[PDB]
């Protein structure tokens, strides 16, 4: 159920996205919304059914008496953090949030910053919680950093308000 | 636009990678927090009610 | 977090003792073409009531024994003490 | 629990920590995952003698819990690996207090099933200390 | 029930417990659960799931009152520098209060880091000297409100117990 | 499939592929026959080129139709077409073959772009005006719309009711070899 | 299957054995089955209740509040919801201050209630 | 079907069952009282010495150069166009040759045998003397297939598609990892199969058996957390 | 909740919506009101019957596909695995205990 | 509601979460159970009654079963 | 295929049809003849001239099916009763409407 709740917040911000945007950039916008979020939540979605398919329950609290080897877990570590990054925006994927807020409605705007993104920091943080890596995080804290960095020194070339306040 | 400029952008990555590396080269020899995923609460989140029913 | 943690299981390698009889009991079957051809040496040798001293069943089992322990050798050698790979390499 | 007494202590309740080695604790967490079945056999065990005879005018109320008394017979010899006896009746003379801790805390108490887990555990952790 | 992956690399797996031998690309959901993922993630595995989470919760209180003595020394530190002028602050600061800075520095205490590197000894360990302060306090009855949760029956036979407590303690001769 | 002291224990039905793939092929079907139902009710005539998906822009009623039979074709979450696809994964998952599961991602996304691409066709100056006349009035079908309209609860809250479906074909499925 | 009484006697088994294996009293039993060892289900029950009670108000109070307040100060510009409250009898404006605040206000005396445990008898 | 056979050997296995092994000595030895020519024919086992480098390389060889020529018989000459005037002069050729078929065959499959050849046998000497010892086999061949196979697209190809020879690269070192170096739908033994050397009786069998048996109820989660109905 | 009064509700709002979607008024044609809901409502109340005993049949379905699980897997080991100490005692079973036709 | 009456897990659940496991064992875990136990517990009631001859039999002996 | 007795059993030699009634009094007549003596094991020796009958009427897959038939049933009634089946079943079905929760802090394990 908390893979769904998940999934299910995509097709009213595309709606929102399509119907209610004045400007006419926006029907391009929300496509490479759908795209990037949807393959971000078919890497969650990989990731989820391995979990369910290796440990046939659905409770947080069974996954305390199964031990995952390291093969699954780097996998299960790797395909989480770049899905739930896609949403999430790191480095190499922010194309489409700065299309989206570009070109969308002003309330949407403040939705999809304000609260949307959030959703996948809390998932994240579930499954990075419920499962033993003993994988080294240098590559995740790298990607992690070279977003801040990338973002951070794109600033000073904005002329548009928006796509500054995306930026940041 | 420079070509060494823009040769070292394109290599950020790989030298924040090889300096997160070498600080956790520091780390375990002095038994620093490493960078890894540390498991200590077993599973158990952070303000999280745990009841029964019955 | 691993490192800290208490080790479930406990080798028997690393309780200070030999499993090299135990090996070689298990990696006799990778070379059982060597152990026969130097049984039939041995029952040739012995039928020969007069051979010649160049003649022995030395050979046979040179090839058996180096079958047995490149079966044999490596796997305990991994298991040891300051074995283990580098960090990167 | 893993508190000693101190002894001529100047106050009544002083204690001091201890820390298992690291084979008790292996030993213990391995009997504990391969001997579950058993102890989760008792909370069910314990339960159900009461649902049928927990009234004194039953025809068998006076047998009371002894057919869980097998299971808490192969709980023990779990977690002892068969070295020590069939019955918790031959455990040695370590841990035979903590045996009667149990049993007043399973059943004379009928305490939630995760303190008597604990003595249980003491009974063990005593008997792996003295032998080997 | 538990299921399992398939595995891909070939190695003998040699059982002397069981006396069989097995490999790793033909082992079954079972074999996998016993050859594979048999190994701990705790720091004391051979406790509980109800004891393990007294065990987490004690380990945090611990880090937050080590955290606590660091924080009294200095708010000591500061009434001296206020109390006593520096024609002699050194000196007494210098007397029993340098060393206690120094026992409770970076390595000992987590302070502001993201984590304290222990082992499951010294997470015992920790855990062990909370729980010595908290039998020190239970047997006196100073938890009440602060940190415990009694009914009113249960207050008066803490009160009576602590109280027979305190006449037994006054009674005895001085060591 | 484990044996003990020569006593079989299997936890593996055996059969839950078969019933996956008949549930993959029956939700096609279903979403298939949900979008030309949409096309049926109109003329058939102005539907040639891509471009032309913005003929679908004539009342709510369709418009919003066929968008949700796009996504669900395309194998949007809530929608029925997503379901199919999240239980092909999981079976390759619990069947270990995850080259089949990363060829099958690649053919989703590439898919659901080619898909969702035309969802920016839609869009249209004014409304269409694709519907048959008969006596002098434009010809609206009832018995199609009602079509339409159960086809469509099915698309937006069959993942409500797919357990019994499961259960349904499993049933079927386990006649295969018994 | 086999965990039943048929066939079991105290003969077979030594005293001391049925001594631990023995049932406790009638009171603990009692309290064993109903899992009454701690807490009442009378005391569950009024705690339910109690629950239902609370939020219904609570929800009940803080809609009217803000029912209320919204309708008595969306009347128009400021200049015109001036003169329709000068229109207004005093019973009406006092009204229309007083029982959005009081609605309000006892949410909130009712949370704090709620949140506060003054009823426990060891005082003085 | 089955992909590398010979390296996926269970050799334990296989002698434990007395199953034939892939790996046994298949060498012919010539004795005495034995005449000159069997002597030089017997040589013949050279070719079977799969421990021979220069006999690896050229295998190898053979089949990319075997590989170049088919997809140039299939895909590479039909798509190509030939100026009207060389087409003409070819046909001129044949007219005047007896077996002028032949010469234009070689003329036309020279280059993709020839380039077949060399990557086949570079590719052998790069797998085999650089990667053969790295410990993470699905990294090591991912890494190298898709550093070769940019370069050989940058080379073979225009150099400005090297990223889509990188991606090809990864693509078919996960599938030769999946199906060429691992064992799947091509399994030589049974799931959950062993082999006992113990000299246990079948009480203490049976007895360990049971024992797993209890151990393994635990693995059902109605059982582990005590939700099971009474019957 | 009953299933006769789902149906009920499930028919009597797919009239309103076919109603709306059709862009006709509702309260037009009101005597399809009751008849939708006498036919959802007879719909999914056999539909509640034939699952319920769809779970019947494939449960005893799968003590069958047990039995076929065991042999096949038998039938289905590599040459040299049948009088193996590992499987021997089983196949023997099946070949001799089971011989009892 | 009536839909999900025939499982005391949700209908969402049950379909995404018993991928290829028995249906048995999913709506009647205690007869799959005790079906999987049979010559189980007929080794357990000859261990029984041998133990009431007074004879103690090393092997079967772990074979309690409660449920 | 290939494993299963069911889809082998509906392989038949061209021309081959199966007399069911006389296939079925015999099976009813050898089964009467057996389960008046009761055995874990059944043994058809000690029923000789209903054993020589039934095999001389019934088709070897129709005697596999049921002798596999036979078997489960054994089997079943060993384990089970009317009484408490019908208790099981009531009681399954009377906990289907409430729902599951999760055993938090949890001892066996
Ligand atoms: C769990 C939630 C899953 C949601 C899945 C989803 O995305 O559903 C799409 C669906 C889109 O509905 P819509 O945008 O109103 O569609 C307008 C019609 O296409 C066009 O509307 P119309 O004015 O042309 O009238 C026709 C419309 C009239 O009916 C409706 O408008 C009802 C819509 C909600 C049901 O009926 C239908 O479209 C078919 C209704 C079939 C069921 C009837 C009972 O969203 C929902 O149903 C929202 C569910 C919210 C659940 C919150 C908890
Ligand atoms: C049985 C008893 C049970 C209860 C017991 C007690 C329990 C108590 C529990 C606690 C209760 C707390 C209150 C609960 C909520 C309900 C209160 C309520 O309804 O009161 C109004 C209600 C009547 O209100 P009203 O006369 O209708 O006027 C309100 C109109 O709606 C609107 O009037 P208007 O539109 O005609 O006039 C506008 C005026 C009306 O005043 C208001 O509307 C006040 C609220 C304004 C909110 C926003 C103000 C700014 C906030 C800034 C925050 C910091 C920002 C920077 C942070 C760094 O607004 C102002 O004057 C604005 C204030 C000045 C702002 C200047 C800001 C400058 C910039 C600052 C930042 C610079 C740096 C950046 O009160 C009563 O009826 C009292 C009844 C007393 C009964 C006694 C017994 C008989
Ligand atoms: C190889 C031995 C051999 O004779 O090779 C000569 C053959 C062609 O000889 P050439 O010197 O080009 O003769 C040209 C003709 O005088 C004049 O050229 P053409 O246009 O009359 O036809 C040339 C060629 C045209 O080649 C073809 O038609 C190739 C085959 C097309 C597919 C159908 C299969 C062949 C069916 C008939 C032959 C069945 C043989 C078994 O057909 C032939 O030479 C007939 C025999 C083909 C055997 C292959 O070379 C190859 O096949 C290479
Ligand atoms: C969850 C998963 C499981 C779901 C299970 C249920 C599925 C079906 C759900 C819909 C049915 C219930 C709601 C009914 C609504 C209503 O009030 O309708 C009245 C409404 C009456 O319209 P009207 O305008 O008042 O009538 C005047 C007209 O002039 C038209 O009049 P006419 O001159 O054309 O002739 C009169 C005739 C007009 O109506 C018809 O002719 C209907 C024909 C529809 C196709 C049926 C194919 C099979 C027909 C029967 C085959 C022979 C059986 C033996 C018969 C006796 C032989 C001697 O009859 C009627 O007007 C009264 C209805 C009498 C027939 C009702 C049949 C219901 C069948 C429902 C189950 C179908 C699938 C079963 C699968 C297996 C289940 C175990 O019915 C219709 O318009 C047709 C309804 C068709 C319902 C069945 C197909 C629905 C498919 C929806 C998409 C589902 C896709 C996703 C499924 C899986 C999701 C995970
Ligand atoms: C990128 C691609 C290039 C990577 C670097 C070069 C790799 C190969 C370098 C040469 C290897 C070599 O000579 O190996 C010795 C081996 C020796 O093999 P050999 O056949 O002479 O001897 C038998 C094998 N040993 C040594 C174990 C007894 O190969 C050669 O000498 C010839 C190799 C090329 C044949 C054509
Ligand atoms: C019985 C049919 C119930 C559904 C139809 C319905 O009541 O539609 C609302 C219709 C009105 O919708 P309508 O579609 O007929 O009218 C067009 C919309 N207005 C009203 C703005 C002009 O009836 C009512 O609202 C009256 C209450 C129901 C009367 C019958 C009860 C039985
Ligand atoms: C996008 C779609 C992705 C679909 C999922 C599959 C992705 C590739 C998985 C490859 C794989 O599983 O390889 C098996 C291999 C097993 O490694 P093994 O040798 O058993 O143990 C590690 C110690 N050397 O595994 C490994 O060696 C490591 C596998 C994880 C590598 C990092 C993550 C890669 C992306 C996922
Ligand atoms: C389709 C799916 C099939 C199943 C999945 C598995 C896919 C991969 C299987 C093959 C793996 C492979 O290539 O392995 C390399 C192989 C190793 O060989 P090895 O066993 O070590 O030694 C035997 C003797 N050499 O060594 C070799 O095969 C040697 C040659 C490898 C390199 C070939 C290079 C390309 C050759 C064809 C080129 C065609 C185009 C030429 C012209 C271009 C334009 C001019
Ligand atoms: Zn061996």
């Amino acid at each position: 159920l908390f893979f769904m709740c998940y999934e299910l917040l995509l097709i009213p911000s595309f709606l929102i996205v399509y119907f209610v945007s004045p400007s006419r950039r926006a029907i391009q916008a929300s496509l490479y919304f759908v795209i990037w979020t949807q393959l971000g939540s078919l890497l969650v979605l990989i990731a989820i059914s391995y979990i369910i398919s290796i440990t046939n329950t659905y409770e947080f609290n069974d996954l305390k008496y199964f031990n995952f080897t390291n093969s699954e877990s780097t996998i299960i570590i790797f395909l989480i953090f770049l899905g739930f990054g896609f949403k999430a925006p790191i480095w190499p994927f922010h194309y489409w949030l700065t299309k989206t807020h570009v070109e969308a409605p002003s309330g949407f705007s403040i939705y999809l910053s304000g609260f949307l993104v959030k959703t996948a920091l809390y998932g994240f943080y579930k499954f990075n919680t419920s499962i033993f890596i003993d994988i080294d995080s240098s590559i995740f804290i790298a990607i992690c950093i070279m977003g801040v960095v990338d973002s951070s020194l794109k600033m000073w070339g904005q002329t548009d308000l928006k796509k500054l306040v995306a930026y940041g | 636009g420079s070509l060494a400029v823009n040769v070292l952008f394109f290599v950020v990555p790989l030298f924040l990678w090889l300096i997160l590396q070498t600080q956790s080269d520091q780390s375990s020899n002095r038994d620093d927090n490493s960078l890894t995923f540390y498991f200590s609460n077993a599973g158990f989140f952070f303000f999280q009610i745990y009841t029964n029913t019955g | 977090s691993s490192g800290d943690l208490p080790s479930a299981t406990l080798s028997m390698i690393q309780q200070g003792q030999d499993p090299k009889e135990l090996v070689l009991q298990h990696c006799k079957p990778n070379c059982l073409h060597w152990e026969q051809k130097l049984k039939r040496c041995e029952a040739k040798l012995r039928e020969l009531v007069n051979a010649d001293p160049e003649m022995s069943c030395m050979y046979p089992l040179r090839d058996w024994v180096t079958c047995v322990e490149a079966c044999v050798q490596p796997q305990i050698i991994s298991q040891l003490v300051g074995a283990q790979k580098g960090r990167i390499w | 629990m893993f508190l000693n007494p101190v002894k001529d202590s100047e106050f009544d309740d002083e204690v001091k920590g201890f820390v298992p080695s690291e084979g008790e604790v292996r030993f213990v967490a391995n009997k504990n995952k391969e001997c579950g079945y058993y102890l989760q056999g008792i909370e069910q065990c314990r339960r159900k003698m009461v649902q049928l005879a927990g009234d004194s005018s039953s025809q068998f109320h006076s047998l009371g819990f002894l057919p869980c008394k097998r299971l808490v017979d192969a709980h023990y010899r779990c977690m002892t690996d068969d070295k020590f006896g069939s019955t918790i009746e031959e455990v040695p003379e370590i841990g035979l207090d903590s045996a009667q801790k149990f049993f007043d805390c399973t059943f004379q108490q009928l305490k939630p099933m995760q303190s008597c887990r604990r003595f249980f555990d003491q009974v063990v952790r005593d008997v792996y200390r003295a032998n080997g | 029930a538990f299921g399992g992956f398939r595995q891909t690399d070939n190695s003998l797996i040699i059982d002397d417990r069981r006396k069989i031998i097995l490999n790793t690309r033909s082992l079954n959901d079972f074999q996998q659960k016993i050859y594979l993922r048999n190994f701990f993630t705790n720091y004391r595995p051979d406790l509980s799931s109800y004891d393990y989470f007294a065990f987490k919760e004690k380990l945090r209180i611990g880090e937050l009152f080590l955290n606590e003595y660091r924080k009294r020394i200095n708010n000591e530190v500061r009434r001296a520098a206020i109390l006593t002028p520096t024609s002699s602050l050194r000196e007494k600061m210098n007397h029993k209060i340098a060393d206690q800075i120094l026992d409770l520095s970076s390595p000992h205490v987590r302070g502001a880091h993201f984590q304290a590197v222990r082992s499951w000894t010294d997470a015992s360990k920790i855990v062990n000297y909370v729980e010595e302060k908290q039998t020190k306090i239970n047997k006196y009855g100073l938890q009440f409100p602060l940190l415990g949760n009694m009914t009113e029956e249960q207050c008066a036979s803490k009160e009576d117990e602590v109280y027979q407590r305190l006449l037994k303690e006054m009674q005895k001769p001085p060591k | 499939m484990s044996i003990f002291s020569n006593i079989w224990i299997n936890n593996d039905l055996n059969s839950y592929g078969l019933s996956i793939l008949l549930l993959n092929i029956i939700n096609y079907l279903i979403v298939f026959m949900l979008i030309l139902s949409v096309i049926l009710l109109t003329n058939l005539s102005k539907f040639k080129s891509l471009n032309q998906f913005k003929e679908f822009n004539s009342y709510n009623f369709i418009l919003y139709s066929l968008i949700f039979s796009l996504l669900s074709m395309a194998g949007i979450p809530p929608l029925l077409g997503f379901t199919g696809k999240f239980l092909a994964i999981l079976y390759s998952s619990f069947k270990s073959q995850y080259l089949l599961i990363l060829f099958m991602t690649i053919l989703n996304i590439f898919g659901m772009y080619f898909y969702i691409q035309n969802l920016r066709f839609v869009v249209k100056k004014n409304k269409s005006s694709i519907l048959n006349y008969k006596n002098y009035y434009v010809n609206i079908n009832y018995s199609i719309t009602l079509n339409i309209i159960l086809l469509n609860f099915f698309n937006f809250f069959g993942i409500l009711f797919l357990s019994d479906l499961i259960i349904i074909l499993n049933y079927i499925s386990s006649y295969i070899y018994i | 299957m086999n965990i039943a009484w048929k066939e079991l006697e105290n003969d077979a088994f030594k005293a001391k054995d049925i001594a631990k294996f023995s049932f406790s009293n009638a009171s603990n039993l009692a309290n064993f089955v109903a899992e009454s060892q701690a807490l009442a289900t009378n005391h569950f029950n009024t705690a339910l209740n109690n629950g239902f009670n609370v939020f219904f108000a609570v929800a009940g109070l803080l809609v009217v509040g803000v029912l209320v307040y919204i309708f008595f100060n969306s009347v128009g510009g400021m200049i015109i919801r001036s003169r329709i409250k000068a229109a207004q009898p005093n019973p009406n404006q006092v009204k229309v201050l007083v029982m959005p605040f009081v609605a309000l206000g006892v949410s909130l005396v009712i949370s704090r209630a709620g949140i506060n445990g003054d009823d426990f008898g060891y005082k003085g | 079907m089955e992909l590398n056979s010979s390296a996926k050997e269970d050799s334990h296995y296989v002698g434990v069952l007395g199953y034939p092994s892939q790996h046994d000595p298949h060498t012919l030895h010539p004795k005495k009282h034995d005449s000159t020519f069997t002597k030089v024919y017997a040589c013949r086992d050279m070719l079977w010495d799969h421990h021979w480098e220069v006999r690896n390389t050229l295998y190898a060889g053979f089949k990319g150069a075997l590989l170049g020529v088919a997809y140039a018989s299939g895909f590479g000459l039909i798509s190509k166009t030939v100026p009207s005037i060389v087409l003409k002069k070819m046909f001129r050729f044949v007219r005047n040759n007896n077996f002028g078929h032949i010469r234009i065959m070689q003329d036309l499959l020279t280059p993709y045998a020839l380039t077949g050849f060399g990557l086949g046998s570079v590719y052998y000497l790069y797998q085999h003397n650089v990667w053969e010892n790295r410990s993470n086999k699905w990294l090591a061949e991912v890494l190298s297939n898709a550093l070769f196979f940019q370069v050989a697209t940058a080379v073979c190809v225009n150099p400005g598609f090297h990223i889509y020879g990188m991606v090809g690269g990864i693509l078919f070192g996960t599938l030769k990892y999946a199906f060429y170096n691992s064992s799947f739908f091509q399994e030589k033994e049974s799931i959950g199969s062993y082999t006992t050397f113990g000299d246990l009786s079948e009480e203490e069998r049976k007895k360990q058996e049971y024992k797993d048996y209890i151990q393994f109820l635990g693995n059902y989660h109605k059982v582990r957390n005590g939700q099971l109905v009474d019957l | 909740s009953s299933m006769l009064i789902w149906g009920a509700c499930f028919g009597l709002f797919t009239r309103a919506a076919a109603c709306k979607a059709s862009m006709i008024p509702l309260t037009t044609s009101p005597w399809k009101y009751p008849k939708y809901m006498i036919v959802s409502a007879v719909t999914f109340y056999y539909f509640d019957w034939y699952r319920r005993m769809a779970l019947e049949q494939l449960c005893y379905n799968e003590e069958k596909l047990e039995r076929y699980q065991i042999r096949a897997k038998l039938q289905s080991l590599k040459i040299g695995e049948e009088l193996s100490d590992a499987y021997r005692e089983s196949f023997f079973e099946h070949a001799v205990q089971k011989n009892n036709i | 509601g009536v839909w999900s009456n025939i499982h005391p897990t949700d209908k969402v659940t049950l379909s995404f979460a018993n991928i290829g496991r028995p249906f048995r064992l999913i709506y009647r875990p205690e007869i799959f159970l005790r079906d999987q136990q049979a010559k189980f517990i007929q080794l357990e009631k000859e261990h029984i009654e041998k133990s009431k001859k007074g004879e103690f039999v090393e092997t079967t002996s772990p074979l309690v079963l409660w449920n | 295929m290939e494993f299963s007795n069911a889809l082998l059993s509906q392989t038949k030699l061209p021309g081959q049809q199966y007399d069911y009634k006389r296939c079925f009094q015999a099976s009813n007549t050898h089964f009467e003849c057996l389960d008046s003596i009761r055995d874990a094991y059944d043994n058809h020796h000690k029923c000789p001239q209903t054993y020589q009958a039934w095999q001389s009427s019934c088709d070897v897959g129709i005697r596999r099916y049921q002798m596999d038939n036979r078997e489960q049933q054994k089997k079943d009634q060993l384990l089970y009763s009317k009484e408490q089946l019908k208790n099981y079943n009531a009681a399954k079905n009377k906990e289907a409407y409430g729902i599951t929760a999760p055993k938090n802090l949890s001892f066996a394990f």
